[PDB]
């Protein structure tokens, strides 16, 4: 049916959205965490050193 | 249905506008993390 | 052919479970091996 | 020694059959639906259905 | 029975996870995919276990495009259900009518065709494991039975030594005769549990043996061999490392691929997943990195993973 | 000559260079690679810059099974050698007769057949900036011309603007009239130096235009448009953000397939590389992960590293 | 030559040895560095609480 | 305008073939013995081939 | 035919010798307007 | 050259016990970081 053609097609759709978001932003989401991550630990040391 | 030689052009010059413009837009630099 | 298969399958089944009474009283036997040595 | 080869078989056959057959729908749902009962947070069917974090 | 019941044996382990802490724990054979694979985990409750899985799987023969998965677990009860593209439904549920005693059935079905339809019934005792499983089965007219039946019963000899058997009854279309085949299975488990060894005499003179050891709290590695007119057979060497941030899996064959699969848990819920071989008989390589996202939908549940 | 000379112009970057800031770096063109890949580095010293280089890539149809180069450079003189399995052999050398004139050589050769021999002298002046490669310069007995011979010049209009043609001249066997074509290059940047256009009319009605921008210190995006009967173009969108623990590239193209490159430098010297992508217009994927080991063989070159 | 062909296949197994040494011990010396570390950060962390 | 026909043209083609095959056989020593020289260690030709730390 | 090939190669090399001027001088020509407006 | 049906058995069997002897010596323990 022309409805399940465009139920379909827009599953698709999703799924390739959702796919190409998360393989574009994982590794961002990595680097960013680790970035942070790395700013607290400059700011832990700095605090033990005054 | 057409797809003409022409509309490979106007698709690509198209999409390269769009993309000037997002890019030089202040939707960009929202983009660029605050940390 | 099938008197062969039943056959077969039959006698592999009655050394199945002669082989379970075997395992099932094996603690058995073994306490007695363990006994007599 | 098997025997069994009487009413009892077709009566099993046929469970088979409709209890397959209503399983391949609904299967699913019915872990779906004994979750959202037991769950105390009862949440909506939308948003347990979707993978993102409602709280 | 009432004076031999001074040995006070252990249970032994069911048959299935008679390889357990090799086949399933230092190896890679379940753990390992192909192309990208994003794995989202939604939790909704703890005490009574509820759980929404998703599955985006790219670029592996093997796994599918999408997989819905909802798993249901309580103390006695545990269902599970998969929706996968192409509406291939997959079902599981276990029910356990007492402690020890329990009762599994696993439903795959694709396309209307109920193809994995298999119902078991598991019984654990003192000394002995004995369960009995059925696959796809069914009645017919000429009365006799139909599908696969296979029954194995474990009794455990002594408290470091367990043997059992493995009895299989085949029928495929029930005109012709049932081939029925028995295996024999061995499991030595060391007195100090440093070190488990495993084998089995597989139908079809097929031996499958293999062993374990606990190097220590983090290190545990095994070994398998596999052997099946002439035979075809690989030897398997496996170590896994595991740690409070990662675990490593590395695994090399006597085939002479090498492979590896190391988790890395960057945080409490997101864990991302590296999986790597190589085939050095044919020079090629098939990597697979992945993900794995587990994301509560309940405040409580929150704060439980948080601490 | 005098009086116009007031304008104090800014030399614009060399030809090679009108598209950098998009092709080579916000771009995965030549960063992305296949399959497994390890790189070792080594350093032996840093004022005379020197350098042994290894390769193992597996699963690569691009890279090599191995590939030994050797890099030295100084303030005016830089030498690289590449050994390749198959002993394909490929060389680069480049000499600065002065501080702003630097001529170029570079040599690849494959089972004793010198296919690969440019040799090019650059020049760079106050306002303008030249350029000319020969590619297989040879002689023949009639005295013609033979090989593909290049120029090029760029000449700065105004400060935030540089206009430019590239002349080509190729002759493949001398006995036909070598085709000769000229292309043409503009390159604009902004006043403040946040963003840099470049536009390229290259030969045969062929457009290659790009964008660059810098959001912050950390992200800047740039996009890329080409076009080439009937035309066959794509147009790219990319963007890379920068670390002090890492480096991330992504990029959506035209055609579908959508690719990131993500470096993680776990520590100083070792930095593991992880690079996938994927085709949504054919629904597959290739993904390779890799190393970059750089382990120094001096005593003052480790005190260096680390600090 | 016999030389030549035992000089290659030398080098060819090496090449094996090297590519399943990284492939096996990488990801294997990452989780022993994150676990060092992490043990260092308790450490870090413990000296700050005494 | 291209006039170049010349003695000398021969002259270029030998040298050119010439420095093609000595280069196809030298350049990476060429390279290796530079940097081994430059430097003030002065490491030894099998420990600088081989990717191991000597330090 | 080599006689269009070699005119049209001519050709074109004398046009980017005219271009190479014109981009030469128009730092010069473009001072010249910036007066004139 | 013989490769043998039972040269298959021979040579799983001869690793498997190499294996065997390398896991259960000092060695395997050697093998495991003092951290």
């Amino acid at each position: 049916s022309f409805v399940r053609n465009a139920f379909t097609k827009s599953g698709n759709l999703a799924w390739t959205l959702t796919t190409t978001a998360l393989l574009l932003g994982v590794p961002l989401s990595l680097s960013i965490l680790a970035e942070q991550q790395l700013i607290e630990m400059e700011k832990t040391f700095d605090l033990q050193s005054d | 249905f057409k797809e003409s030689p022409l509309y490979t052009i106007a698709l690509n010059g198209a999409f390269f506008v769009a993309g000037v413009a997002f890019i030089q837009s202040p939707l960009m630099d929202m983009l660029a993390p605050q940390l | 052919e099938k008197r062969a298969h039943q056959e077969q399958t039959e006698k592999t089944l009655k050394q199945a479970a002669y082989v379970a009474a075997f395992l099932w009283v094996s603690p058995m036997i073994w306490h007695l091996v363990k006994k007599q040595w | 020694s098997f025997i069994l080869s009487d009413e009892s078989k077709e009566r099993i056959s046929k469970i088979l059959t409709l209890t397959h057959n209503v399983a391949h729908y609904g299967w699913i749902p019915f872990v779906l639906y004994l979750g959202w009962a037991h769950t105390s947070n009862r949440p909506n069917f939308l948003n347990l259905l979707s993978p993102l974090p409602s709280v | 029975h009432s004076h031999r019941q001074s040995l006070e044996l252990v249970n032994p382990g069911t048959v299935e996870n008679l390889n357990k802490e090799v086949s399933r724990d230092v190896f890679l054979s379940q753990y390992f995919f192909t192309g990208l694979r994003a794995d989202l985990n939604k939790a909704f409750s703890m005490n009574p276990a509820f759980q929404t899985s998703h599955t985006f799987s790219i670029g592996s023969q093997a796994l599918p495009k999408y997989a819905f998965s909802a798993l249901f677990a309580n103390d006695n009860l545990f269902a599970q259900g998969n929706i996968d593209n192409d509406l291939s439904v997959s079902g599981r549920l276990n029910y356990g009518w007492d402690k020890k005693n329990i009762s599994k059935v696993n439903l795959q079905i694709s396309d209307g065709q109920p193809t994995m339809c298999q119902l078991e019934q598991d019984y654990q005792a003192s000394d002995f494991s004995v369960n009995v499983k059925t696959l796809n089965p069914s009645f017919s007219e000429k009365g006799e039975f139909t599908g696969v039946a296979v029954a194995s019963f474990l009794q455990s000899v002594t408290p470091q030594l367990a043997l059992g058997l493995e009895t299989l009854y085949s029928r495929t279309d029930g005109s012709a005769p049932g081939d029925a085949g028995v295996s024999y299975l061995t499991r030595y488990v060391s007195k100090k549990q440093d070190w488990i060894f495993s084998g089995q005499l597989q139908a079809n003179g097929a031996l499958i043996a293999s062993l374990w050891r606990k190097v220590a709290q983090n290190v545990e590695a095994g070994i398998e061999t596999t052997l099946q007119p002439t035979v075809e057979g690989s030897t398997t060497i496996g170590a896994k490392y595991e740690y409070r941030q990662s675990v490593y899996r590395g695994t090399l064959d006597s085939n002479g691929k090498v492979a590896c699969f190391l988790e890395r848990k960057v945080l409490p819920t997101l864990s991302v997943l590296f999986c790597g071989e190589i085939d050095h008989f044919k020079n090629d390589t098939k990597i697979g990195c992945g993900l794995q996202f587990e994301t509560a939908g309940n405040q409580e549940l929150l704060m439980l993973q948080q601490g």
